[PDB]
């Protein structure tokens, strides 16, 4: 099949990885008490 | 080129991602029906009176089973070998209570797999290949026929057909051993020689060819990149492989001819499994394994047990316990 | 149930007919070599 | 009471005299039973522990304690605290041996 | 074999199951590979017996990997395309199977069995209408143990009076 | 304590799914041609 | 152990007299039992009525007593119910019903004797196995 | 005048004989002659199960159910004494026959109700002064309902009453009190009531037919749970003849 | 409260002798002259308030009355147990060898 | 939740069949 | 004979111990043999009436020869070992018997199966021989190489 | 049914951790140049 010209590479730099993991982990630390109830 | 012509060209086309073919025109719908009914029954079917004694057995996930205990349960002993399609029942509820799903699934499956075999022939012919792959497949297929159709015919009921589940398969095996002593039957023994042997030779061929791959790669890449799909040259040193194997045993137990070797690889498990299938299919008519119960007697007449007699004691355990509420008379004649 | 039965019969007869007339439609010639196989 | 060997997940209840002759049991089939606790008037008396000095004569209780007797010495258990299911589990001796083999 | 069924419920053990999959899968690979090579052979001689048309020192593959790949891709949906991977996999499956079965047996040395499903037992104990193939098989096992143990384990001096032997109706 | 029994799987997936999303994006970014 | 004369010695009648069988007698008895009886009586039980067996104590409590040679020979000529009340030649193999049970047709007095001997000697050898059924296999 | 081969597989074997619309006469009863029922047949057409409400003070209704055990439900070849009592009434005393059928019906939502549909040991009498059996005649009486399973029956863990384990062996160290009701099998024996309403009489042949309604308890799984109340409605056939 | 009535009956004379009111008919093979004729008559005309009531079965021969008298000592009677007499179990109780 | 787990895993396996067949890396001849 | 009323004897499951109904109503033998109610034979057919087995004929009309024959057949069931030990697999040595029906059925199943295999063998081979590739694929004209890629 | 309460999270992590390991490896492979 002919290649799609709309494709683009995706990026996540290391700082974004760290920020994202902080957000996820802290949101988890916050919400877990409520999930356990 | 009218519509029928184009249709035939498409059905028999060598360009479809999955070959359809005329065998496929039967295979596809029957296999779809069998699969769909199977998944639904395995998930949600209510319990089934397998032995026709109003003692329903639960097979589905929603009714208390896991993957290991679950089964689609064989149809009721009260039905026997009677044809029980949905439309013979007064309702779907009746149909389910009596194990109708089992009959629908195994009949569609047997038809479908038969056509699958046919289809292997068919595509081999469209591609200019030699024809006998399908003959290799006749061995597992014959086995399926043995446990789903022939044994029920021999014993007079689909309720004795192998259940469509893991633990159900074990149940089938144990009861089979109780009633036919299949371990002492030479056809089952040949079957074992076939699958043990198949496994052995599988590992053997695999490891020898692997062991004589010609060096085409470095240490930091997979040896497999050393072979390119469609390449004309053989990817390993069959002379080296042969040399190894001949020194391991002696020079002449080894196959230097790859065609004979590969034929042997096909023939050993296919024939072994053919005999396994024939084992089940003849024990279907109660020609059972060897019976050496009390075969050794001393000078007075005391029985001197052999391992055959211990096997007999285990078989007795199985016999007396199986289908504990189903027998009213002293002999289990089917 | 009567409707289900008739339906399944029609379906089955259909596919079986496809099979039989299909294999009757010059099938020996549908191979990549010799076709004059009659 | 005949003791349960390790091999057996379940074991019958059979009582013999000192010489090993069968004197009582719990029958599976009742119709031709000769050794039932009721027929043989089996009683159980306790010495030591919580039931010291006590004797039981009603067949259900005698049978219950016999059932326990196939496990060796008989103990009172708290099964509610951990919601215990009544099914034997191995010790760290077992688990260690397994992992390391 | 029968002992391991009756006492260990060995068929229920996922390690035995992996063993079975490796062995039967091995036999399957042996058969299917053999047949495939024998049915995608190049015509390399005039004989109707095709075995003579092979030479050990030949450089050429004796069968068509390309035709084999098309065939299995169209029949089964997927196919080998790498011969080296094919043969390594043929090593890998039965070898891995046997190794798993060995692990299970090591468990059985300690009676560390896959004997029961506790949920099944709790339900069945409370509910005399609940039946599955699993509980049916346990009844078979109980039969095996009772009827086979006196002669099979003579050193135990088992005496099981007739009345304690587990038996279904009539049999 | 009589906590909610789904709490554990809830917290575990809540952490793991998006974290894994990020790790996948990061690793495939690193491996792109420098 | 061996098949001694003492093992081969069995009651001849209700009055206490014994007969001592030859090894040949015992073996022919086994063979005739297999030929004409084992289809129902394998191992000393009775497949078409398991309540009645071929144990010696059972035969002894039969009417008339069947726990001796003459009693058994008589049975094989004119079988009765356990209580002696009914002649059952019509549904049980005997010289009397050899027209409908043809495997009895060429049986001689000596043959009946030898069979009777097998039935009395066999439990002396096998013990509880004789008439014991599968429990004792 | 049908044969077995006319009948086999049709479903007709589970149906009771019928009488024509012409059979509306009267069968004379001679007080001096002795009578018997040579054949009583009962063909259930409907199985109703009384619901079990939650508030226990609401009127409970009998609801329709789906038969799931096929055409295996009818009682037949039942025979017995037909007594002529002091007051002119008749009394049928059941003596033998295929006088029971296990039946499983299914309730809306899936619940299955097994029952032993039966008229075992039926005794049933008419009104007084039945000089001739007519379409105004009826029979009311009672019968026995023994346990749906008999004593040898083993549950899926091998427990039973006259046989089987007496304990939950898969839970060797569980406490037994909470399992008593499942471990200790019990044999039910209760009563059922039935009315036979004569709709048709052939006074020449002494044949009668009509409708029945019977009430009885269902399976209780040998004391593991409470039975349900069941109401069975159908048709009956009977051949009266002087013994 | 919950009691297995069969086990319970094993602690009565039903576990010591032939109960004319409950025991399965095969038991009558234990003593000379009782099976099948008298066994049938006895099981058919049960239950009995006492063992000697067995002597009053209609149609008994004088010889049969004698034999019965010889065996009264091996007999007992207890209350009819539904679980032992339903299902035609006195004639066939599911036990063979 | 056990039933949901079993069925989930199964469903994922079927999905995988779909991708492994129709979205395989195409074999190419050199 | 012992006094049982076999029409009314409830078996342990709730079905009749001796007699029950087929799924379409006919009166048939109970126990496992419920599967075999389609059986017909000259020794049993006199006991049969319009609705199946007839309770009255059973009570009154069973002849000695019928009992004989039923007993003979019950004890010559087609079950037996390969070394001709008669009966079920757990039976002890004593009877030398395997039914002719077992010998004939098994032998001809094996023969029929292998002949199905022979059919596939010679059918496929005849197709490939008539088409010209039974000896293999021609290296210089390999059909798959002139077909478009599957993907 | 009375199943083990950790069966769910055990099964979930059994699937997810190695599946995710593989998905990471695969995607960073595809994103490499050429
Ligand atoms: C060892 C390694 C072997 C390696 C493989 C070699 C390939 C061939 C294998 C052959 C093995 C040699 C066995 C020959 C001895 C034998 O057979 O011995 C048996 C008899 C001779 O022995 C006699 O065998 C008899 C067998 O009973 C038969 O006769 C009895 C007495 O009348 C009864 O009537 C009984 O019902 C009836 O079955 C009795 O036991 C006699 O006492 C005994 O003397 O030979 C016969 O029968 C002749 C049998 C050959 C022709 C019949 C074959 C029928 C096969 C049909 C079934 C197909 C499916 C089978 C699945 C497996
Ligand atoms: C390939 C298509 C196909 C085939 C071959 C079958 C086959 C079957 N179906 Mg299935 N089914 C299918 C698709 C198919 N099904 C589809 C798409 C659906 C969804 C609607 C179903 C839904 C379904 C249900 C709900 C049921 C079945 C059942 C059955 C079985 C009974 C069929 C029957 O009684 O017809 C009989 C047909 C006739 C009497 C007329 C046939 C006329 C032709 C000309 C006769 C030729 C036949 C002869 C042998 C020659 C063969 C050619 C040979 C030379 C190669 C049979 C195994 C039943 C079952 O499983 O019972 C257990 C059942 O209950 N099917
Ligand atoms: C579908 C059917 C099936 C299949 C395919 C299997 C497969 C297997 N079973 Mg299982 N089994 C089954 C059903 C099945 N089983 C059932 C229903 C039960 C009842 C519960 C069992 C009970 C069972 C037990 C008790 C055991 C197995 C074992 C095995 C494994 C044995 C592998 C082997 O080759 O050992 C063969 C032996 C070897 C490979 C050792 C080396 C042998 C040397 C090299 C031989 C040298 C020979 C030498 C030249 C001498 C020859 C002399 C000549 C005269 C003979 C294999 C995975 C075994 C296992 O799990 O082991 C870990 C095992 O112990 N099974
Ligand atoms: C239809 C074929 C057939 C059948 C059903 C029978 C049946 C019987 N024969 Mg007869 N017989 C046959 C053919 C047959 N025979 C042949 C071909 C011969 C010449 C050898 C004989 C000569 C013969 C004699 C001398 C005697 C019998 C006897 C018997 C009886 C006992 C059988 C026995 O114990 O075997 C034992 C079981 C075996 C030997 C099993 C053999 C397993 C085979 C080899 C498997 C083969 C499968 C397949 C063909 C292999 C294909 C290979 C594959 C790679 C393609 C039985 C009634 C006996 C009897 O009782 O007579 C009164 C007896 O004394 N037969
Ligand atoms: C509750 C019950 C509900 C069940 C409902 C199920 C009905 C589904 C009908 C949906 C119709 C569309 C689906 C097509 C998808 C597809 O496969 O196309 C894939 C290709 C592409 O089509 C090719 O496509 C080409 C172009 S195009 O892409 O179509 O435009 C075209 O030129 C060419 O002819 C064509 O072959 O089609 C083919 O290769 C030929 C047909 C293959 C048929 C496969 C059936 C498999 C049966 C398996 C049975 C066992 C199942 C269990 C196994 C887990
Ligand atoms: C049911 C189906 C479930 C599907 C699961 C889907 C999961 C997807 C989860 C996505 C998470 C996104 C994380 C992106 C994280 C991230 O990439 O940030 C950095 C990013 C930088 O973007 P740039 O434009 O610089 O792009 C650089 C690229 O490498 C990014 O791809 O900014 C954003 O993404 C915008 C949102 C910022 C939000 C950041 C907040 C961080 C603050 C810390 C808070 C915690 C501490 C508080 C203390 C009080
Ligand atoms: C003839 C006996 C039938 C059973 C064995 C048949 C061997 C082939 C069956 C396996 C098929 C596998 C899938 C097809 C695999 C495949 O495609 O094979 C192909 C292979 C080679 O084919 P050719 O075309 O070169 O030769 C076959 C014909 O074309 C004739 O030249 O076939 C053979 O070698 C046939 C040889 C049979 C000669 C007789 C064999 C005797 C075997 C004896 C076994 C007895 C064992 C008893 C128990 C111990
Ligand atoms: C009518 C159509 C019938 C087809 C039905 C569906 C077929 C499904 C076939 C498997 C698809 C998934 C393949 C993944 C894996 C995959 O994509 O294979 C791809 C792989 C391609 O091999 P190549 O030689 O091209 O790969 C070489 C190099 O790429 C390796 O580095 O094929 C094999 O390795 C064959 C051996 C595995 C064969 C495994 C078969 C498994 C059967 C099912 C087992 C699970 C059953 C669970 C039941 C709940
Ligand atoms: C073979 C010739 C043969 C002999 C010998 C034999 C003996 C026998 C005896 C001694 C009895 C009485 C047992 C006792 O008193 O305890 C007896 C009873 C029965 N048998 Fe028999 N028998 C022989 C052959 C056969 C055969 C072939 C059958 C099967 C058809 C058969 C069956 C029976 C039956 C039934 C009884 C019980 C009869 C009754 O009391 O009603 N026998 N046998
Ligand atoms: C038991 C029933 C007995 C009934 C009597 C027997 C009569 C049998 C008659 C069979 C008729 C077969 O008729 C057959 O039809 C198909 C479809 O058009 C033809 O097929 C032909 O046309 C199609 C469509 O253009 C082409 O794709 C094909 O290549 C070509 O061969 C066959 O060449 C023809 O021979
Ligand atoms: C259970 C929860 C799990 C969550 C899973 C989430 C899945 C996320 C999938 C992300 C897909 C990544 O998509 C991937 O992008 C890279 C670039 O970024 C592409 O890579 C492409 O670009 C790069 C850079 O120009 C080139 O070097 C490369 O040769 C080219 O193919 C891959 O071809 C594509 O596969
Ligand atoms: C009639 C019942 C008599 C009571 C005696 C029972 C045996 S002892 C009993 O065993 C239980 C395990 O089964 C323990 O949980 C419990 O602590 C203990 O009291
Ligand atoms: C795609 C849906 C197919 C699955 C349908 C399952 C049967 S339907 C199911 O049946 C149960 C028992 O009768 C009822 O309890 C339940 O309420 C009902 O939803
Ligand atoms: O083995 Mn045993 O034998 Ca063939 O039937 Mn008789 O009991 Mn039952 O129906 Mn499944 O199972
Ligand atoms: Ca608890
Ligand atoms: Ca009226
Ligand atoms: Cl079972
Ligand atoms: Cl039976
Ligand atoms: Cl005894
Ligand atoms: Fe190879």
């Amino acid at each position: 099949m002919e290649p799609n010209p709309n494709r683009q590479p995706v990026e996540l730099n290391r700082t974004s990885l760290y920020l994202g993991l902080l957000l996820i982990l802290v949101l988890a630390l916050l919400f877990s008490s409520y999930f356990f109830n | 080129a009218n519509l029928w012509e184009r249709f035939c060209n498409w059905v028999t086309s060598t360009d479809n991602r999955l070959y359809v073919g005329w065998f496929g025109v039967i295979m596809i719908p029957t296999l779809l029906a069998a699969t769909i009914c199977f998944v639904i029954a395995f998930i949600a079917a209510p319990p089934v009176d397998i032995d026709g004694i109003r003692e329903p057995v639960s097979g589905s996930l929603l009714y208390g089973n896991n993957i290991i205990t679950g089964a689609v349960v064989p149809s009721s002993n009260a039905i026997g070998l009677h044809f029980y399609p949905i439309w013979e029942a007064a309702s779907l509820d009746e149909w389910l209570y009596n194990g109708g799903p089992y009959q629908l699934i195994i009949f569609h499956f047997l038809l479908g797999a038969s056509c699958y075999m046919g289809r292997q022939w068919e595509l081999s012919y469209r591609l200019g290949m030699r024809p006998w792959i399908c003959v290799a497949y006749s061995a597992p297929l014959a086995s399926a026929f043995a446990v789903f159709l022939i044994y029920p015919i021999g014993q007079g009921s689909f309720s004795d057909g192998m259940p469509l589940g893991i633990s159900g398969t074990f149940n089938f095996m144990i009861v089979f051993q109780a009633e036919h002593n299949i371990l002492m039957h030479p056809f089952h023994q040949l079957g074992v020689a076939g699958v043990f042997g198949g496994a052995l030779f599988c590992a053997m061929h695999g490891s020898l060819v692997t062991s004589s791959l010609i060096r085409e790669t470095t240490e930091t890449e997979s040896a497999n990149y050393g072979y390119k799909f469609g390449q004309e040259e053989e990817t390993y040193n069959i002379v080296a492989a042969h040399g190894y194997f001949g020194r391991l045993i002696f020079q002449y137990a080894s196959f230097n001819n790859s065609r004979s070797l590969h034929f042997f690889l096909a023939a050993w498990p296919v024939v072994g499994v053919w005999f396994a299938a024939l084992g089940i299919s003849t024990m279907a008519f109660n020609l059972n394994g060897f019976n050496f119960n009390h075969s050794v007697i001393d000078a007075k007449g005391n029985v001197i047990n052999t391992w055959a007699d211990i096997i007999n004691r285990a078989n007795l355990g199985m016999e007396v316990m199986h289908e504990r509420n189903a027998h009213n008379f002293p002999l289990d004649l089917a | 149930m009567e409707t289900l039965k008739i339906t399944v019969y029609i379906v089955v007869t259909f596919f079986v007919l496809l099979f039989v007339f299909g294999f009757l439609s010059g099938d020996p010639a549908r191979n990549p070599k010799r076709k004059d196989l009659e | 009471v005949r003791r349960m060997p390790a091999f057996f997940e379940s074991f019958p209840v059979i009582l013999t005299d000192k010489n090993g002759v069968v004197k009582a049991d719990i029958p599976f089939r009742r119709a031709e039973s000769k050794y039932s606790f009721e027929q043989q008037g089996v009683t159980v008396s306790f010495y030591g522990g919580e039931l010291n000095g006590q004797t039981f004569t009603d067949p259900p209780t005698v049978k219950s304690y016999a059932r326990k007797a196939i496990f060796g010495e008989i103990f009172e258990f708290d099964t509610e605290t951990l919601n215990s299911d009544g099914i034997f589990r191995t010790s760290p001796r077992g688990w260690f041996t397994f992992a390391h083999a | 074999l029968l002992f391991f069924q009756g006492f260990h419920n060995w068929t229920l053990n996922p390690f035995h199951m992996m063993g079975v999959a490796g062995v039967l899968g091995g036999a399957l690979l042996c058969a299917i590979h053999g047949a495939t090579v024998e049915n995608t052979l190049f015509q390399d001689g005039e004989g109707a017996s095709t075995f003579r048309a092979f030479n050990p020192t030949q450089a050429e593959e004796t069968y068509s990997m390309v035709t084999a790949n098309r065939f299995w891709s169209q029949i089964f949906g997927i196919a080998f395309s790498n011969k080296r991977w094919l043969h390594f996999f043929m090593l890998f499956v039965p070898v891995t199977g046997l190794w798993m079965s060995a692990i299970g047996v090591v468990g059985l040395a300690l009676n560390l069995r896959s004997y029961d499903f506790i949920s099944q037992e709790i339900r069945a104990a409370e509910d005399p209408e609940f039946e599955t193939f699993y509980t049916k098989n346990l009844l078979l096992n109980e039969g095996i143990r009772a009827w086979m143990a006196p002669q099979d384990q003579p050193h135990e001096n088992f005496v099981f009076p007739e009345e304690v032997l587990p038996r279904g109706n009539a049999l | 304590m009589e906590v909610n029994q789904l709490g554990l799987i809830a917290t575990a997936l809540f952490v793991l799914v998006p974290s894994v999303f990020l790790i996948i994006l990061y690793v495939q970014t690193e491996s792109q041609q420098k | 152990a061996e098949l001694t004369p003492e093992v081969l010695t069995v009651p001849l009648n209700s009055e206490g007299k014994t007969i001592t069988l030859t090894e040949k007698q015992y073996l022919e008895g086994k063979r005739l039992f297999q030929y004409a009886c084992a289809s129902c009586h394998v191992g000393g039980i009775t497949k078409t009525n398991p309540s009645l067996d071929l144990r010696t104590e059972t035969l002894a409590l039969a009417t008339p007593p069947r726990d001796n040679i003459e009693g058994l020979v008589d049975y094989m000529k004119n079988p009765t119910t356990y209580d002696g009340e009914q002649e059952i030649a019509e549904v049980h193999p005997s010289l009397r019903s050899a027209d409908i049970f043809p495997k009895m047709r060429n049986l001689t007095e000596k043959d009946l004797v030898a069979i009777a001997g097998h039935i009395l000697v066999e439990p002396k050898i096998l013990g509880d196995k004789w008439g014991g059924g599968k429990v004792y296999y | 005048t049908l044969t077995y081969d006319d009948i086999v597989g049709t479903g007709l074997a589970n149906k009771c004989p019928t009488l024509d619309d012409t059979a509306r006469g009267a069968y004379p009863i001679d007080s001096s002659q002795t009578y018997r029922i040579a054949r009583l047949c009962l063909q259930p057409t409907t199985f109703l199960v009384k619901e079990e409400p939650k508030n226990k003070r609401q009127e409970a209704e009998f609801v329709p159910t789906k038969l799931v055990t096929r055409e295996t439900t009818s009682l037949d070849q039942i025979q017995g004494e037909l007594k002529v009592n002091s007051d002119g009434s008749l009394t049928f005393v059941e003596e033998d026959g295929i006088d029971f059928q296990p039946v499983t019906v299914q309730m809306a939502g899936g619940e299955r109700i097994p029952l032993l549909f039966t008229v075992k040991n039926l005794v049933a009498s008419t009104q007084p002064n039945v000089t001739s059996i007519t379409t105004s005649t009826d029979f009311k009486g009672e019968f026995n309902v023994p346990s749906y399973r008999t004593a040898n029956f083993l549950d899926p863990k091998g427990r039973g009453l006259a046989s089987g384990y007496d304990s939950a062996i898969a839970l060797p160290q569980a406490k037994e009190e909470e399992l008593a009701r499942a471990n200790v099998k019990r044999f039910s024996l209760t009563k059922g009531q039935i009315s036979l309403n004569v709709a048709k009489v052939d006074g020449r042949t002494g044949e009668i037919a009509g409708t029945f309604e019977s009430e009885q308890l269902s399976d209780d799984d040998m004391g593991a749970h409470e039975p349900h109340e069941v109401k069975i409605q159908g048709v009956f056939y009977a051949s009266i003849e002087p013994a | 409260e919950l009691v297995n009535v069969v086990d319970e009956k094993l602690g009565t004379a039903y576990g010591e002798k032939i109960d004319l009111n409950n025991t399965n008919i095969a038991a009558f093979i234990q003593y000379r002259g009782l099976y099948p004729t008298l066994a049938k008559l006895i099981v058919k005309n049960a239950p009995y308030e006492s063992v000697e009531d067995v002597l009053n079965i209609p149609g008994l021969t004088e010889r049969q009355k004698q034999i019965l008298r010889e065996n009264l000592e091996h007999f007992t009677v207890t209350e009819v147990e539904t679980a032992l007499v339903e299902g035609g179990d006195r004639y066939n109780n599911g036990l063979y060898k | 939740m056990e039933t949901i787990t079993y069925v989930f895993i199964f469903a994922c396996i079927i999905a995988l069949f779909f991708f492994a067949i129709f979205f395989r890396e195409p074999p190419r001849i050199t | 004979k012992l006094g049982a009323n076999v029409g009314s004897a409830q078996g342990p499951t709730g079905l009749g111990k001796y007699l029950m109904r087929s799924p379409t109503g006919e009166i048939i033998f109970g126990g496992e043999t419920m599967r075999f109610w389609d059986f017909r034979g000259p020794w049993l057919e006199p006991l049969r009436g319009p609705n199946g087995l007839d309770l009255n004929k059973i009570k009154n009309d069973i002849q000695p020869w019928q009992e004989r024959r039923a007993a003979e057949y019950m004890t010559h069931a087609p079950l037996g070992s390969l070394n001709s030990v008669g009966g079920v697999a757990t039976e002890i040595n004593s009877v030398n018997f395997v039914s002719p029906r077992s010998w004939l059925a098994t032998s001809h199943f094996v023969l029929a199966f292998f002949f199905l295999v022979g059919h596939l063998w010679h059918a496929g081979r005849a197709r490939a021989a008539a088409a010209g590739f039974e000896k293999g694929i021609d290296r210089e004209s390999e059909p798959v190489l002139s077909m478009p890629s599957l993907d």
